[PDB]
């Protein structure tokens, strides 16, 4: 039984131009644990990414999140992307803030 | 529900052991150091320098022993790679269960293992296996039934004061993403906060709208809360409308934002 990962996307604080926030990914509900996850800024792999120890839920489900320290600017677009056996292509999930 | 426990995730390759108060990580199994990390001051627990030396020992032979065992004994139990097998073991009352390819699959009750009746005859065969030692068997149920008891007593004791600590949140209003036609999408973020449990509503006055839908709460590297609230509405009815966050942090002051400024817009 496969399961395909859930995505969300959000920072630590609010977002405000110029200042030093941390983006996160969190990557869950989804078997077998083998996943490929990627913070993009404007479409380019970040280098330096955190994320967690994998762990699993109740129902067996893993989930990990990834993180880094960031400072957005007008002009950036944020997202998440992740690559799982579930998917017959990369998943994408932006960061949505007020711009 | 105050626990402890110890989770197992071995793939087929990759070995990962680590201890858990709820969702509170306390405890890293390094392989190649073979040594229990401690991942706070108070991970150590009441117990002792010497008494942990015992129990790495315990987990050095335990972990190498069914990592290669699960890794020899495939062929006859028909596990076919690529595979997954994961357990979970501790207290609160105690309980040790092992999956295979992300079901139920065996259990350990009293002093033996057990098969799940849905995991089939190949679930049964692994009992066999893993009943041989009876003595081995034994070993574990005390763990569950005595050290574990134990152990988490003194954990708790020890953390008591990162684990009863009030960090006030923070919160903010933005745009949603995936209105319907003539609709906004108002959302609410909250982040920051422990511990864990919060309230938060989208309100007309003292009206709260049952429309709020909260998301899930999801972690943050430092060890805080995030949750996001979102409210639809007519784009000609999203005036007066604020966001009310509860939590035992705030000692009864609660944050209150308001849908304005360039949000409405003007
Ligand atoms: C290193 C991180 C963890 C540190 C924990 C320190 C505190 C110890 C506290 C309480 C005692 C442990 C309670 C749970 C133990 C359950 C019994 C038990 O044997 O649990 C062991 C497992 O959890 C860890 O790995 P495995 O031995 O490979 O898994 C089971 C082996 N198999 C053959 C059945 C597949």
């Amino acid at each position: 039984i496969q399961r395909t990962p859930k995505i969300q996307v959000y920072s630590r604080h609010p977002a405000e131009n110029g200042k030093s926030n941390f983006l996160n990914c969190y990557v869950s509900g989804f078997h077998p644990s083998d996943i490929e996850v990627d913070l993009l800024k404007n479409g380019e792999r970040i280098e330096k990414v955190e994320h967690s120890d994998l762990s699993f839920s109740k129902d067996w489900s893993f989930y990990l999140l990834y993180y880094t320290e960031f400072t957005p600017t007008e002009k950036d677009e944020y997202a998440c992307r992740v690559n799982h056996v579930t998917l017959s292509q990369p998943k994408i999930v932006k960061w949505d803030r007020d711009m | 529900p105050l626990s402890f426990h110890v989770i197992w995730i071995a793939s087929f390759k990759q070995n990962l052991v680590s201890g858990w108060l709820s969702d509170l990580q306390t405890h890293t199994w390094d392989s190649n150091s073979s040594t229990i990390v401690f991942l706070w001051p108070w991970s150590r627990g009441n117990f002792s320098n010497e008494e942990w030396k015992e129990l790495e020992t315990l987990f050095r032979i335990r972990t190498i022993r069914s990592f290669e065992g699960i890794r020899r004994y495939a062929h006859e139990l028909q596990f076919e790679y690529p595979f997954e097998i994961q357990v979970t073991g501790g207290c609160e009352g105690s309980f040790l269960q092992l999956a295979y390819q992300g079901s139920d699959f065996v259990s350990f009750q009293n002093n033996s293992w057990l098969p799940y009746p849905v995991a089939g005859n190949m679930a049964k065969h692994f009992c066999k296996v893993l009943n041989q030692n009876q003595h081995e068997n034994d070993i574990t149920h005390n763990l569950l039934s005595d050290t574990c008891p134990r152990f988490i007593l003194g954990l708790l004791d020890a953390g008591k004061a990162h684990l009863q600590r009030q960090v006030k949140p923070e919160a903010w209003l933005s745009h949603g993403p995936s209105p319907g036609p003539g609709h906004l999408q108002l959302v609410c973020h909250v982040s920051g906060f422990y511990p864990k449990p919060v309230w938060v509503m989208w309100m007309r006055g003292e009206q709260e709208q049952q429309g709020t839908q909260r998301g899930d709460i999801l972690p943050s590297a430092d060890g805080t809360w995030y949750l996001r609230a979102t409210l639809e509405v007519a784009a000609g009815e999203a005036a007066d409308l604020s966001c009310r966050v509860k939590h035992s942090s705030l000692e009864g002051q609660d944050i209150v934002l308001y849908w304005e400024g360039s949000l409405v817009p003007r």
